[PDB]
RNA sequence: GAGACUUGG
RNA sequence: CCAAGUCUCUU
């Protein structure tokens, strides 16, 4: 949503909950990388199931 | 699925598409609550029997 | 404490609220201090309705 | 207690 | 109104 | 058992 060039992002999160979240953050960031390193190198010659 | 892969279709993307900066707002978490709040429980929980 | 009602306002805000609701208008605060209407534009999200 | 603790002026947007 | 759907708990 | 949103559809 923040689309706009030099947008910024934001986040609210307790102390306690700091490193799960952080955690969590760059588990959804490796799976970003995960889909689109795997579906670039992933190629299939059928193209449809 | 099919997507864009190469570098000059990511820059084009880009022209469109922005990666926001992603930053963090920590802020001191506590657990004690004030004695109003303990009043105004015990009036909801007087309504709801 | 004092009988200016707007700063007594901004400072009742800031005291009875939770850190999190502190730090939060703090950010807003601090991010668009004294700038046009116009140039800016931001969201906010929240979970319950 | 009557207050809820402040926050200090000082923090950054840390980098997430 | 009935619910339905998705997500989560 | 709780929230959110959605959707068809009620006021």
């Amino acid at each position: 949503r923040a689309r706009t060039t030099e947008a910024k992002f934001v986040l609210f999160t307790a102390d306690k909950e700091r490193e799960k979240t952080i955690q969590q953050i760059y588990q959804y960031r490796k799976a970003h990388n995960d889909i689109a390193e795997y579906l670039k190198d992933r190629v299939l010659e059928k193209t449809e199931p | 699925i099919i997507t864009v892969s190469d570098t000059k279709e990511m820059e084009n993307v880009m022209l469109y598409a922005t990666k926001p900066t992603e930053v963090m707002v920590s802020f001191p978490h506590q657990e004690q609550v004030l004695t109003v709040t303990r009043l105004i429980s015990a009036e909801i929980e007087k309504f709801y029997v | 404490d004092d009988d200016d009602d707007n700063v007594n306002t901004e400072e009742v805000i800031m005291n009875f609220s939770t850190p999190k609701v502190q730090r939060f208008l703090m950010s807003l605060k601090v991010s668009f201090a004294d700038k046009d209407p116009k140039d800016i534009c931001c969201l906010v999200f929240v979970e319950r309705r | 207690i009557d207050r809820y603790e402040q926050v200090s002026k000082d923090f950054e947007f840390i980098k997430i």
